[PDB]
RNA sequence: GGGGACCCUGAGUACCGUCGGUUGGAUAUCCGGCGGGAAGCUGGGAGGCAUCGGCUCCCAACCCUAAAUACGUCCCGAGA
RNA sequence: CGAGGCGCAGGCAGCCGUCGAACCGGGGAUUCCCGAAUGGGACCUCCCGCGGCUUAUGCCGCACUCCGGGGUUUAUCCCCGGAGGGGGAACGCGGGGAAUUGAAACAUCUUAGUACCCGCAGGAAAAGAAAGCAAAAGCGAUGCCGUGAGUAGGGGCGACCGAAAACGGCAGAGGGCAAACUGAACCCCGGGCCGACGAGGUUCGGGGGAUGUGGGGUUGUAGGGCCCCCGUAUGAGACC
């Protein structure tokens, strides 16, 4: 019922996250919280979240690391969005 | 205190007045929990005076 | 976009519409700064002034019909 | 003739009339009571209907406890000429009847004074008893007799004077000789009025 | 009882009951006065055989005068501990202070009898 | 409209006495405080000392009041 | 209004608009957090007790303090209704209240009820229909302006201080209680009927109300009560 997502950042760290890790960043509402982070990310990519950690940047905006469950890789969503 | 003014100044260091919750400038004291500008803490009216000072913005504003 | 196309949908294909315009402009943004190749300042503009008008037509609507029913 | 009249003119003289052995009943009751009591039901019932009284909802009086003497002035933060200087027979220019309206529509600050009273007195306080109406229910404001209070106006009127206390406090009075700098109001002559 | 200043004696309980149940037939019959000055103007006008009177009311004032305007005037005056059983023995919802017959009707025996009962109680 | 008691007709008030504040207010301002304290229109107050008489005026102690009069936030018009 | 726009801001790029933009008016949607900030505290954040609802997350409504009415072990403990607070460009009204200075010193006096401070209201306030005025003659609310008059008057009777009545004007407006005499005839809330779903009138369930709602009446008394005689609710507005 609210933006949820603001946009994906992709950079050579989003690669280290995305292939090592199997986590995803976003930039995502500044006022968020985990139980909504996990729920939200379910619905939409149509995945399984293990955990989401947060920081809040001295940027103004909030940095979500979105960790799926292995099985729903990384680098299968990462190709969607931000990359054609 | 009197001079050797620089052998002395190592407080300020601790902070006691900030951007204020209510008016925004730089005086909410932290200690108090008053606002030497608007008096937030220490009343529900914002200061203003004859003198004044909080007029004194005002008008220039205008 | 007209607000006429808008109003023609109904109120369940208004919130998909809406899930799915956010989504696109989710995806632009991070196309944007990873180095722009699409050079259209609109899809962004464009997209934050279609959500809007969505989320207006539909609140108005559930209300007018509550509103209805009331009356009759 | 009638009821009301016995009633108003027994209290006019409270030592003789069987007042006395009254008000020194009530008064021990009195003195133990806190300073502000809000009381149903009106005690000089002769005496608040002249002033305007009516029992129906939102109608209120009240019984607050004033001190005796005058003023005592505040101590000195620097010097001052010889007459300025003096603390002790200092004086209110608001009368002690009005200081009582005052202190009743602060407890109270959505139910406004239409008037006031005194119910007696002992050697240390006295007692008034404020009449206050509400100036907000429908219920006022339907009967025409006591509407002009609930106008958006009226309110805080007991501050600027306007009830019986406050009027007789400012001197206004008379209309002729000795309100020639009272006119029509003290500070429109600048504070010369009293 | 209770209530002091101008009760100079206490009414018993069934006293009080007789009065009250001569004030029902009273209102029927014949003609009561309801309230405290209505009470007043049938004592100075004369107009009241028998004036019945409230004990818990508060302030006193309203009260105070009746039992020395009434020893002028010749009519005898008895005390009810409750003010709502007054209203209520009147005929009314309410409660009264005071109340008066003005002239009784099929009551004039027990009125008459309350009225020697209470002068034989106290003067 | 006139016929009898005319309707009773506002209390700590009016007024007096003691201390201030204030005012131009003088003995003759106004307001408070402290003490005392009326009258039932068969009455009361007022006409710049007190009191008594005449004379003339007017009803305090309950309440409200448009408009004409203040301002310059705002608009416009104006400039030895 | 209507044929270009995309604020100040002339760039690059791209966009929108006859299903009529930009722009202008009126109305409506969204209107973070803090703030009188009201559930509690805070360094503009955080926590929490109920109740509604979706399977859950999500989401919706709530508990500071008066008055008005209930609920009940009447724990004064909780529920429904209405309000308060704070701000505001100056002005206004009511309170608290100086000194430098002047008097070539200075204490009374002066500055001055000024500066400054508290309470509070509105779009104007206040005052306001005489317990007036007092050229004794003549007037019939009150502001305000001119003037009276730098007059009377006050004052180390020094310095200074300082009206009003009246006049000419302006604008104009008169009304309500308490009581006498009546005494529940009454008001508030909800629902219906009758009526253009309105005004009004009627009825039905509660609450307020004799410590008196409501009717009468108000400088001056009209007999106020009770009478009479004649027009006599005849007659005719005036108001919504």
């Amino acid at each position: 019922p609210y933006k949820v997502i603001i946009r994906p950042v992709v950079t050579e760290k989003a690669i280290s996250l995305i292939e090592k890790e199997n986590k995803l960043t976003f930039i995502v509402d500044r006022r968020a919280t985990k139980q909504d982070i996990k729920r939200a990310v379910e619905e939409i990519f149509n995945v399984k979240v293990e955990k989401v950690n947060t920081l809040i940047t001295p940027r103004g905006e909030k940095k979500a690391y979105v960790k799926l469950k292995p099985e729903y890789s990384a680098s299968e969503v990462a190709a969607r969005l931000g990359l054609f | 205190m009197g001079s050797g003014t620089a052998t002395f100044g190592k407080r300020n260091s601790t902070p006691t007045h900030i951007r204020c919750r209510r008016c925004g400038r730089v005086s909410y004291n932290v200690k108090k929990g008053y606002c030497a500008a608007c008096g937030f803490g220490r009343s529900r009216r914002l200061r203003k005076y004859r003198w004044s000072k909080k007029w004194k913005k005002k008008k220039n504003a205008h | 976009m007209k607000p006429s196309e808008i109003r023609e949908m109904s109120i369940e294909e208004i919130d998909a519409k809406i899930r799915e315009l956010r989504l696109q402009l989710a995806k632009e943004r991070g196309l944007l700064t990873m180095g722009t190749s699409l050079e259209n300042p609109m899809v962004i503009r464009n997209l934050r002034r279609d959500i809007a008008r969505l989320l207006t037509i539909k609140k108005e609507k559930l209300r007018e019909r509550e509103k209805g029913k009331v009356k009759k | 003739m009638g009821m009301y009249k016995y009633i108003r003119e027994a209290w006019k003289s409270p030592k003789k009339s069987y007042v006395g052995e009254l008000l020194k009943q009530r008064m021990i009751k009195w003195r133990r009571e806190p300073v502000v009591v809000r009381i149903e039901r009106p005690t000089r019932l002769d005496r608040a209907r002249a002033l305007g009284y009516q029992a129906k909802q939102g109608y209120v009086i009240v019984r607050v406890r004033v001190r005796k003497g005058g003023r005592k002035r505040p101590r000195w933060k620097g010097g001052r000429k010889p007459s300025k200087m003096g603390q002790v027979k200092y004086s209110p220019k608001k009368s002690l009847q009005w200081i009582a309206e005052e202190k009743a529509a602060r407890k109270f600050p959505n139910l406004e004074v239409l008037n006031s009273y005194w119910v007696g007195e002992d050697g240390m306080y006295k007692w008034f008893e404020v009449i206050m109406v509400d100036p907000h229910h429908p219920v006022i404001k339907s009967d025409p007799k006591i509407a002009w209070i609930a106008l958006k106006h009226h309110k805080g009127r007991v501050f600027r004077g306007l009830t019986s206390a406050g009027k007789k406090g400012r001197g206004l009075r008379n209309k002729g000789k000795g309100a020639e700098k009272v006119r029509p109001s003290i500070r429109a002559n600048e504070g010369k009025g009293k | 009882m209770a209530k002091p200043s101008y009760v100079k004696f206490e009414v018993p309980k069934e006293l009080a009951e007789k009065a009250l149940q001569a004030v029902e037939i009273a209102r029927d019959t014949g003609k009561i006065r309801k309230g405290t000055n209505e009470t007043t103007k049938a004592v100075e006008r004369g107009q009241a055989k028998l004036v019945i009177i409230a004990e818990d009311v508060d302030p006193e004032e309203i009260v105070a005068h009746l039992p020395p305007l009434c020893e002028e005037k010749e009519i005898p005056y008895i005390y009810v501990p409750s003010k709502k059983e007054l209203g209520a023995a009147a005929g009314i919802e309410v409660a009264a202070a005071s109340v008066a017959i003005i002239e009784p009707g099929k009551a004039r025996d027990l009125v008459e009898e309350i009225a020697m009962k209470v002068k034989e109680l106290m003067k």
